[PDB]
């Protein structure tokens, strides 16, 4: 049923019966691996306290480094220099033993794992592998990849600023399933000071049986997933209802010690990843925060882009009663100075005040943005004036009707 | 890569052991080589010496493509050897494939002959004179047509039923014709200012007539001047009013903003403001400066739910003193493309029309009934397959022998 | 569609393994400078306008990571007889009660 051969056949994407669409992958790969790391200054070696015989195996024979060993007991694989040598069974990750397994289907919510032998608790089955990530690139290639409509996302967090893909490149523990009654778990191995990822059972699992492993609920974007197992009290839902953010998801990046623009950067990216301007108030508070703390005209923009963006009467009255029009003015009296890199800004400024909600000449003598506008483009301000007033105008092109735009559509 | 493409126009004589002229021009109204083959398949046996010579003036030079021209059965399958033997040595360019698309000798062969043609080559043979003709008419039938005498296209017949009534219609038909292609498709200042391939293009232009064509080049040739922009006759002086405002829908220049397209100094105004609205941007006098709504419009379609037509004609009448009901459909579409040409697309030859085009009879003048004379000059298998009196494949068959 | 993380250690098996990591070591444990200042501050009392040697400075902070080792060493005996996994102060002044100081 797996078949593992290198001719690439005819199965399109399900991968039940031919497993050569994609690649596989040995022990995982990496990027940007430099030599900052605990590896060969004080974890040289850990090697553990055992006097051995050795010369007695098959009668009267305990096996070597059981569940006394210093360093099974505290998740550590052996090295070479193991005063058992090659008869430590520590070593599971470098002799590659694992378990028997095989992939077919069992129910609709997708593919998965059956055990097909009996297997006891506290035993190995397989090692997640895949592609290592790093800081910059998961926040990028996740939205790259959000847009191409997959079902499927194997992205699993080692650290707070790695995350392993197994997509590309995934082994045989890619398919394994959610459910609320797990019998298997994951472990969080060190060997040769690299720490990997490991799975275990817990009970004695019959020949013939689910072998699922529990997710650590976690969702990244607006939609909702929920899991079809039902065993007694099934959450019903991957991720739970709990909404967290893109470096929630990641864990967010270890900040590199520079700057305060890159925390403003990824708030921004979060408003922005919506596309649709801004759904909640709460999205509304967080871009009147953000708007204090942004310095650069590249955020700005953005800004006042997902404000024109914005489509919520509720959302732009939201901003509008949590001092927008006083954050507008901020930059509007600091594009006072008069260098020419400010026109596109001010351009923006007054079509997110033509936007804007704003229901009385008041709110803007008050916000002190109205003297700004009268001394400002010029056509641009001239216009929002004339929106603000009443009637005449610097002409305007009006815009045809939605009504007219849908008939001139289907008229082609 | 470049602008246009390398026409290679193959205007082989014969291709029977006879120099066939094959030059390489370029897409910018002009030839860049040529080069003969004189070996064919002559010799009664040698299916070598074409092949050989064929690769040998693909590796010469770096065509985009081939124009192979053609007269019998013979010249048919020359030129199909020749594609064939340029498709499996990727001869085409010498990197890849290119395939030669057939070109009736039908325009190829007037222009060879024609003063533009002895101008340009004169100690050169007709076979290459063929050659660069061929090329031009797969490279740019506009700019043949303006640089030709119209005599030149009386000698094209339109139809025998032309002989019968007065010429002086069909002459009148096919100068408005002309002049109406000439004004839809725009007129290149610049393409008529250096390349003399693309010159004297300035005679079919609506409301500039030969003399004042030929004045404005000679003009443009003495005084260095070239198209600034549309109003480069009106600044000059060297166009007046009248003649400015009648072809301002007809002169292009290679760069204002809206100097090639339609969009006349009238318009200019009323163009730039349905651009700005429909862009959404600033308005500062804009012509030049503001580069949003021109350059981004004519990149691509901005917003064209931003102008309305109502709108537009609405200004139009109250500033103006004219509707734009009709024309800001025109005005729109220069802005967003400039100097859109009206012409045709690329007629791959038929079945028929490549029948037409080489051998030079169709179906359509032999009727049934009326005797007609076949040369059974050899026989496949049982019936007599030779060569009829047009040069078409003349097949009896076992019936017609008994 | 989201990214899921694969688990947590359980509570006590890091503390372990620092333990022995800590255990295999042989380094300074304690912050330099700030050692340096309370040792300082703290000979301020007695001559006014000191100057110390850095071996002077090194030898006390030896002798006082051995004391502390020492006494946790013996506080955790402690609190294992009294059944306990947590540390508490009173184990500390038990300790010390029992050493004699």
């Amino acid at each position: 049923d797996d078949f593992r051969d290198p001719q690439r056949w005819k199965e399109c994407a399900k991968q039940g019966k031919m497993p050569c669409y994609f690649d596989l992958i040995e022990e995982n790969v990496y990027l940007t691996e430099r030599k900052k790391n605990k590896s060969h200054r004080d974890i040289k070696r850990m090697q553990c306290e055992c006097t051995p015989l050795s010369k007695d195996e098959r009668a009267q024979g305990e096996i070597a480094c059981g569940e006394d060993c210093l360093n099974r007991l505290l998740m550590i694989e052996c090295s070479s220099r193991c005063p058992n040598g090659d008869y430590c069974s520590n070593r599971r990750f470098q002799r590659k033993q694992h378990a028997d397994v095989e992939v077919i289907l069992t129910e609709k919510k997708g593919w998965g794992l059956r055990a097909a032998k009996d297997l006891p608790s506290n035993t190995f089955v397989l090692e997640y592998c895949g592609e290592v990530l790093d800081h910059k690139e998961f926040k990028a290639r996740v939205k790259e990849y959000a847009r191409n409509k997959n079902i499927h996302y194997y992205f699993m967090a080692l650290k707070n600023d790695e995350i392993i893909d197994a997509t590309q490149k995934g082994n045989c523990s890619r398919f394994m399933n959610h459910s609320c009654e797990p019998n298997c778990e994951t472990q969080k191995w060190t060997v040769n000071g690299q720490l990997r990822v490991g799975f275990f059972t817990t009970k004695l699992v019959p020949s013939g049986s689910e072998l699922t492993f529990d997710y650590q609920f976690q969702r990244y974007g607006k939609e909702a997933q929920k899991c079809f197992c039902g065993s007694a009290n099934c959450r019903g839902y991957l991720g739970g209802e709990n909404r967290v953010s893109i470096r929630a998801a990641g864990g967010k990046m270890k900040k590199e010690r520079s700057r305060k623009k890159d925390s403003v950067d990824g708030e921004l990216e979060a408003l922005m990843e919506n596309g649709e301007g801004l759904s909640d108030k709460n999205q509304v508070l967080s871009l009147s925060r953000l708007m204090v703390r942004i310095e650069t005209l590249e955020q700005k923009l953005t800004c006042l882009e997902l404000i024109q963006n914005t489509h919520s009467q509720s959302c732009l009255k939201s901003f509008l009663e949590r001092h927008g029009l006083s954050l507008l003015w901020i930059w509007m009296a600091e594009l006072g100075d008069g260098r020419e890199s400010n026109q596109k800004l001010q351009e923006e400024i007054i079509k997110t005040l033509e936007h804007l909600p704003i229901p009385t000449k008041n709110m803007l003598e008050e916000s002190k943005v109205l003297p700004i506008i009268q001394r400002w483009i010029s056509d641009l301000a001239t216009k929002l004036l004339d929106s603000w007033k009443d009637l005449k105008e610097v002409y305007r092109i009006p815009k045809k009707s939605q009504t007219e735009k849908e008939n001139t559509t289907t008229e082609r | 890569q470049g602008k246009g493409i390398r026409v290679l126009g193959i205007a082989f004589s014969s291709a029977r052991d006879h120099p066939v002229f094959c030059a390489l021009v370029n897409g910018e109204g002009e030839v860049t080589d040529f080069l003969r083959l004189p070996h064919f398949t002559e010799e009664r046996e040698k299916k070598a010496q074409d092949i050989e010579t064929l690769k040998k003036f693909l590796l010469n030079k770096k065509p985009h493509v081939v124009t192979v021209a053609g007269e019998n059965r013979d010249a048919q399958m020359l030129i199909e050897d020749v594609k064939r033997i340029v498709h499996e040595l990727d001869q085409g360019q010498q990197l890849s494939s290119i395939g030669v698309e057939l070109v009736d000798n039908e325009l190829a062969i007037l222009y060879m002959n024609s003063k533009k043609s002895e101008a340009e080559f004169r100690d050169y043979p007709p076979v290459l004179r063929q050659a660069v003709s061929l090329a031009r008419r797969i490279q740019d039938p506009l700019i043949e047509f303006a640089q030709v005498c119209s005599e030149d296209i009386l000698c094209l017949k339109f139809h025998p039923l032309q002989e019968h009534v007065v010429k002086e219609e069909l002459l009148n038909a096919l100068y408005c014709e002309f002049i109406n292609r000439v004004n839809e498709v725009g007129v290149d200042v610049n393409r008529a200012i250096a390349h003399p391939y693309s010159q004297a293009l300035i005679q079919y232009v609506c409301g500039l007539g030969p003399r004042k064509g030929t004045h404005l080049l000679k003009i443009l040739k003495q005084n260095n001047t070239r198209l600034e922009s549309r109003t480069q006759l009106v600044t000059m002086c060297h166009m007046g009013p009248k003649v400015f405002m009648n072809c301002a829908g007809f002169l292009k220049i290679d760069t204002e903003v809206l100097d090639g397209s339609r969009v006349h100094p009238e318009t200019y105004e009323w163009a730039r403001k349905m651009a700005v609205d429909a862009l959404e941007y600033d308005e500062s006098a804009e012509d030049a400066n503001p580069a949003g709504a021109l350059e981004e419009i004519l990149e691509n379609p901005e917003r064209l739910k931003d102008l309305d037509l109502d709108a537009f004609a609405e200004e139009l009448e109250r500033q103006g003193y004219g509707d734009k009901h009709i024309t800001l459909y025109d005005i729109r579409a220069e802005l967003s493309c400039r100097y859109k040409d009206l012409r045709t697309a690329y007629r791959s030859p038929n079945t028929e029309e490549i029948f037409n085009m080489l051998t030079k009879e169709t179906p359509e003048t032999f009727y049934i009934g009326k005797l007609i004379i076949c040369n059974v000059t050899g026989i496949a298998h049982i019936g007599v397959k030779t060569r009829l009196d047009n040069g078409v494949t003349g097949f009896i068959p076992t019936k017609f022998l008994s | 569609g989201g990214v899921m993380k694969p688990h947590r250690y359980r509570p006590g098996t890091v503390a372990l393994r620092e333990i022995r990591r800590y255990q295999k070591s042989t380094e300074l444990l304690i912050r330099k400078l700030p050692f340096q200042r309370l040792v300082r501050e703290i000979a301020q009392d007695f001559k006014t306008d000191l100057r110390f040697q850095s071996s002077a400075v090194m030898a006390l902070q030896e002798a006082s990571e051995a004391y502390l080792v020492a006494l946790f060493e013996d506080t955790n005996l402690c609190a294992i007889h009294a059944k306990r996994v947590t540390i508490m102060p009173k184990d500390i002044q038990l300790a010390r009660r029992i050493r004699g100081e």
